[PDB]
């Protein structure tokens, strides 16, 4: 259905919730927080940052080659 | 029962917004839905206070802004307001559709033809509006945009002098584009609340792409903070924008005043239409170029056909997911080279990005979707 | 340039050795073939309509790789005929029914 | 529960400072402008004698 | 032709929260008004948008009856000359463009309300373009009507050099200096650019203080609201 | 306690939540455009015009 | 008598003695050199005379604002 | 099911236009609702093109 | 500026560069407008006839 | 009572419409009725002038 009764059929689930004021708002900082963060960056880190790293290869190369092209050819001019 | 299920007014804002089963595990993209709305109300609203001083004619709309910028209390915080918000609203956008592209989200297919409509209002409104200032970019950007129809090939002078109002863009070109740009959002406003509502029968989708019937949640006391943090953090983005770089994302050269008697050396469409920009310039032929910026804009319409994966969400699919990254580093190339001129390196980059823009929304993604299913023995 | 119904018209006094130029143009290469005598009434002064035929833009004088103009969008190169050669251009730049009455004076009505 | 209140109370307070700026100066755009308000009290009439009826 | 990029001076108001010198807008504005106004207008600024900036009311009422402007048409429509208030904008050094052109030698000299922020590289451009006046390199040629100047893009200006040491005398009495004039007009520039400059700083730094306290506590009380999923465990107990 | 006396009186119906937080609005109003006002004035003392005024 | 001494023309001096200047000035005294030499060519130093003039005003903005 | 039943657009449009229960005895006096729908999309259509050159 | 012989597009001649120059040609009153005198007065050209033959 | 109270709101927003398109045309019943009109909330005792002007 539409409503929060009748969505799916779920049986012997149960689960335990305590109340955001008998709990801290920033538990595990140090000691799971940033260990977390760390390694969610370590697993996305090569799946991203590639293309983003050719991406930047090819603006570097392309704006040497276009400065590269602009500046003038002596031998143009030798005779 | 309590008064919000027996209003129906209440009942509606209660069933769509209070009560609506939302996934637990929903991520902070998600968000950005939501921020577009605030964008489309802050550029409804910001907007608004601009048209009480703004004269749409082309002897006076640039006057009229100057007047707006100079006199006007507080006209300068409004008028940028405006402009960096329409940069934050395409920033937005594209990140909604990207993360729509990730997920899977095109699967629900009517809210993805919805929201494919409301990206092109939403681009027709933006070009409109950049019109509007009547600078020296504008007037000449407007030019070539609407010159753009006159590939059609039985009418195409005819069509391009019926929307200028003339033989060329002028006075009767602005005033109109005024009206429409005025009428257009609050369009945009009706076709997203037809994107919610074919969004409401199914429900939202989760980064999972898996059914998430057994984790629903109420939006009420969970999203609703998790977007007004959303909406904190938007106009944070905005306000620097505003405040400290207003001209980050402009271009001088519309702070002169439109001559029609001299195109400047660099004209260039507003950030985000550089990548259609670029797509025009590769094409050769002039509606070949058109018709490859059509198909850049609707290729999204064809996405959900070429979905041949088992798995409706990319976070299981790590090819598919270097594939995604190639084709966000690809529009960036667009965007990139459409900033810089028509030169040696950056027309032939250009060319090789609008292809590979195309074969991999068309070809690598459903290979590497095949070769995915043949991986997990499927 | 001069501006006529809104826009731009130019008028080039291009030197006999662009006349050469313009002549010795191949018509083969041309995109739109034309001769170049065709669209100019006397060879030293070129008038056309200021408007690149690919996305009405102010094409740039003396510029381009055939010095002719070039446009400032998408990078279309005309030649001092005025002729496409190299760009997103579909066809030649426009001429317009200019008449010299005398040698100091072109109208038309 | 004092402290979330606290902290509650905290952003609701910078946030209606945030708002009232913003409606303020919003509606202030609305009121005269600075060119309209120059062209108010520094204009002085210099009447001459129109007869001996109401001009 | 090329071009040259020009250098990233180190302006005082360039810092995030610096503010424009008021002390060198007002020398600018004079530099303007005794040595670019003979070509240059503006149309966007009044002898107002001063009583705030540099200049008190009653200087600013003097200085705008310094000059005469015509007024609206009196009895018999004749359009006379009036003494000259704050609100009439800086005076038109020429009726038309084609006065302009005619006077410039087909050269349009062109608005500097907006000439700071209508060219890329800003202030240091207009700073570039008035310090550099070169003599033409060799094996370059020009009319005897443009002056070559390595800093505009066609790189032959029109316009002959405008400022050089002590052709203006500050009433501060600061060495007159071309370097100075240049960085004073500049600074005027760039306030008539964009005179909320100081405005747009100011609200800038107390955005910035609303956000440093607003985050962090919009960020905590998230965090309160949904530590109730996030430490929320669950278990399966099949029977 | 303090919180035994303030959130009794103060955090314990929402209407003096709400009493409280519009007056603390004003002061905080108040006191913080002065603090950010002396700290942009003191940043860039003497640029600004209303020193050179005096 | 001129004691106007335009700190700009020190600083652009203080370059002209640098490293970076000094080679780009020696290279435009070349390049002067080849096209005077040269009767008829096309070949013009604007070209050069950027690159001196970008690293000179390089370092002028480097040291210029503090003497004003 | 027909397709007003199953598309959500449809099902609104069938529920309140299409398939609306209304009283058959309705008079004339009942019509000017729908005529004051059609004076609001007249009025904003022929003002949309005024304002095109207003 | 300059006088040209004058062209379909041109208006009709305005006999007074402005309204002062009108009313003091006028004995100090102003001619109105006749390009919308007919539909400017109750009676509309009824009106005007009546003006010019009484 | 709740359609009635929806149909007074869409009555005074109709009206308030009307009057602002009538005084667009900007000629002398524009601007003399909307002078009257905007000179009605005079009337409010302490903020009437303001809000007027405004
Ligand atoms: C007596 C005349 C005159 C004086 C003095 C003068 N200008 Fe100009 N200016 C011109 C003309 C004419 C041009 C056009 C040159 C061109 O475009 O080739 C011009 C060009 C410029 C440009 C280039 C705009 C562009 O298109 O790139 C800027 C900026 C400028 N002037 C600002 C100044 C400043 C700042 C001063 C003095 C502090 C100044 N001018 C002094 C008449 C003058
Ligand atoms: C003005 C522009 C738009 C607005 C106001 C808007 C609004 C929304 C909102 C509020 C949501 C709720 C879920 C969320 O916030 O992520 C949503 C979802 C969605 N939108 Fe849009 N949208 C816009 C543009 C688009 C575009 C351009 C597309 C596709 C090209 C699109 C496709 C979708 C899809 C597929 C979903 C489903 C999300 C899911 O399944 O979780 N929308 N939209
Ligand atoms: C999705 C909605 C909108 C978008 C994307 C949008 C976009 C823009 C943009 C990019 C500009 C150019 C501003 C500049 O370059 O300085 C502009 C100007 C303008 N827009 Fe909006 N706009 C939107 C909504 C509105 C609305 C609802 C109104 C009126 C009710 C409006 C009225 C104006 C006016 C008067 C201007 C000219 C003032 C100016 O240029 O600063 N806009 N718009
Ligand atoms: C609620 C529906 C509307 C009503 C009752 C309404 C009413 C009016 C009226 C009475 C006038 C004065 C007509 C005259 O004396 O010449 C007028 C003028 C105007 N209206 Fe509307 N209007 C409506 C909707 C719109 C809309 C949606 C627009 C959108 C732009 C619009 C634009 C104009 C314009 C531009 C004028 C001035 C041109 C004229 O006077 O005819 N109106 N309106
Ligand atoms: S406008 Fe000249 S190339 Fe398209």
């Amino acid at each position: 259905g539409r409503e929060f009764g009748n969505l799916t059929r779920m049986r012997h689930v149960i689960s335990y919730s305590l109340s955001p004021f008998e709990q801290r708002a920033y538990p595990h900082v140090f000691t799971k927080g940033i260990p977390n963060v760390l390694r969610r960056i370590r697993e996305s880190f090569f799946r991203v940052v590639p293309q983003f790293v050719v991406f930047y290869l090819i603006y570097t190369w392309g704006t040497e080659e276009f400065e590269r092209s602009k500046r003038k050819n002596p031998a143009a001019y030798e005779n | 029962t309590p008064m919000r299920k027996t209003n129906p007014l209440m009942k509606l804002i209660n069933h769509s917004f209070i009560d609506l089963p939302t996934p637990s595990n929903i991520s902070a993209w998600w968000n950005f839905g939501s921020l577009l709305g605030a964008c489309l109300i802050l550029q409804i609203t910001t907007g608004l206070f601009l048209a009480m001083h703004y004269s749409p004619d082309a002897s006076t709309a640039f006057s009229s802004i100057a007047h707006i910028t100079r006199d006007v209390n507080y006209g300068w915080i409004i008028r940028y307001l405006h402009a960096n918000g329409a940069s934050m609203f395409f920033i937005c956008l594209f990140l909604h559709i990207g993360r729509g592209l990730y997920y899977g989200s095109f699967l629900y297919s009517e809210t993805w033809n919805i929201g494919i409509i409301l990206l092109l209002a939403t681009m027709a409104t933006a070009f409109m509006g950049y019109v509007l200032p009547w600078g020296q970019m504008s007037f000449w950007g407007a030019t070539v945009i609407t010159n753009l129809l006159s590939a059609i090939p039985y009418i195409g002078t005819d069509l391009v002098q019926w929307i200028w109002g003339g033989y060329s863009v002028d006075s009767p070109t602005l005033t109109r584009f005024f009206t429409f740009h005025f009428i257009l959002p609050f369009i945009i406003a009706a076709l997203a609340t037809l994107h919610l509502l074919f969004l409401h029968e199914t429900g939202s989708n989760n980064p999972l792409g898996i059914t998430s019937h057994s984790d629903k949640i109420t939006f009420h006391p969970y999203y609703t903070i998790k977007d007004a943090l959303g909406l904190l953090l938007f106009l944070l983005s905005l306000m620097t924008l505003t405040l400290f770089s207003p001209d980050l994302l402009g271009d001088p050269d519309n702070y002169t005043l439109a001559n029609p008697l001299n195109t400047p050396p660099h004209i260039k469409p507003e950030w985000y239409f550089l990548f259609a920009y670029t797509i025009l310039r590769s094409v050769p032929n002039k509606l070949g170029g058109v018709l490859a910026l059509l198909l850049s804009i609707l290729i999204l319409a064809m996405i959900p056909i070429l979905h041949m994966s088992k798995q409706q969400s990319m976070m299981f699919r790590p090819l598919s997911q270097s594939l995604y990254w190639l084709l966000a580093a690809d529009l960036l190339i667009l965007t990139w080279i459409g900033g810089q001129p028509v030169s040696y390196p950056f027309t032939i980059i250009g060319q090789v990005a609008s292809v590979l823009y195309f074969t991999t929304i068309l070809i690598l993604m459903p290979t590497i979707s095949l070769i995915e299913n043949k991986m997990l023995k499927w | 340039a001069f501006k006529w119904r809104g826009k731009p018209l130019f008028v080039r006094h291009r030197t006999q050795k662009e006349i050469e130029q313009e002549a010795a143009v191949e018509l083969s290469q041309l995109r739109d073939p034309q001769h170049d005598l065709d669209r100019v009434k006397k060879p030293e002064w070129v008038i056309l309509i200021g408007v690149c035929t690919h996305l009405g833009c102010v094409p740039i004088a003396n510029a381009g790789d055939f010095g002719g103009y070039y446009c400032p969008c998408h990078g279309s190169h005309y030649d001092a005929s005025g002729r496409i050669r190299l760009g997103p251009a579909p066809l030649n730049l426009e001429v317009p029914t200019y008449e010299f009455t005398s040698d100091d004076m072109v109208i038309v009505g | 529960k004092g402290f979330s209140y606290l902290v509650t109370g905290v952003t609701t307070v910078g946030v209606a400072y945030a708002a009232k700026n913003a409606v303020t100066q919003f509606v202030s755009s609305m009121s005269a402008s600075a060119d309209v308000l120059a062209l108010a009290k520094i204009e002085i009439k210099l009447s001459d004698i129109p007869e001996g009826k109401n001009m | 032709d090329l071009e040259l990029h020009p250098p990233s001076y180190p302006w005082s108001h360039r810092g995030l929260l610096s503010s424009l010198d008021h002390t060198s807008i007002r020398r600018g504005f004079q530099v303007y008004k005794q040595v670019c106004a003979s070509c240059h207008s503006m149309d966007f600024v009044a002898y107002r948008h001063l009583v705030g900036v540099c200049y008190t009311e009653d200087e600013a009422k003097e200085l705008a009856a310094e000059v005469e402007v015509q007024d609206g048409p009196n009895e018999d429509g004749e359009m006379f000359m009036r003494p000259g208030k704050l609100f009439d904008y800086f005076p038109k050094p020429y009726p038309n463009s084609e006065a302009a052109r005619a006077a410039n030698n087909g050269a349009l000299p062109p608005d500097l309300s907006y000439i700071v922020r209508a060219r890329h590289g800003g202030e240091d451009y207009v700073f570039s373009l008035l310090t550099g006046y070169c003599e033409p390199p060799t094996g370059v040629s020009l009319r005897e009507g443009l002056y070559f100047n390595p800093y505009f893009p066609g790189q032959a200006i029109a316009m002959a050099p405008p400022i050089y040491t002590d052709v203006l005398e500050f009433d501060d009495g600061t060495p007159a200096t071309m370097s100075q004039i240049a960085k004073d007009v500049c600074t005027f520039l760039r306030w008539a650019s964009e005179p909320e400059h100081d405005h747009r700083k100011r609200m800038g730094l107390k955005m910035l203080m609303m956000m440093a306290l607003l985050v962090p506590l919009v960020y905590t009380i998230k965090r309160h609201k949904w530590s109730v999923l996030k430490s929320r465990k669950l278990a399966y107990r099949p029977p | 306690t303090l919180t035994s006396k303030l959130y009794s009186l103060l955090f314990r119906r929402t209407s003096t939540f709400a009493l409280t937080i519009i007056v603390g609005v004003m002061f905080f109003e108040r006191a913080f455009d002065q603090g950010a006002d002396a700290i942009y004035d003191h940043i860039n003392e003497g640029k600004l015009w209303k020193h050179i005024k005096h | 008598e001129e004691e106007l001494v335009d700190p700009l023309t020190t600083v652009r001096e203080q370059c002209e003695q640098l490293e970076k200047c000094v080679k780009a000035r020696e290279r435009l005294e070349l390049c002067d050199e080849r096209v005077s030499s040269r009767s008829h060519t096309e070949e013009d130093c604007t070209e050069e005379l950027f690159d001196f003039l970008h690293a000179r005003d390089h370092c002028v903005a480097h040291k210029l604002f503090n003497n004003l």
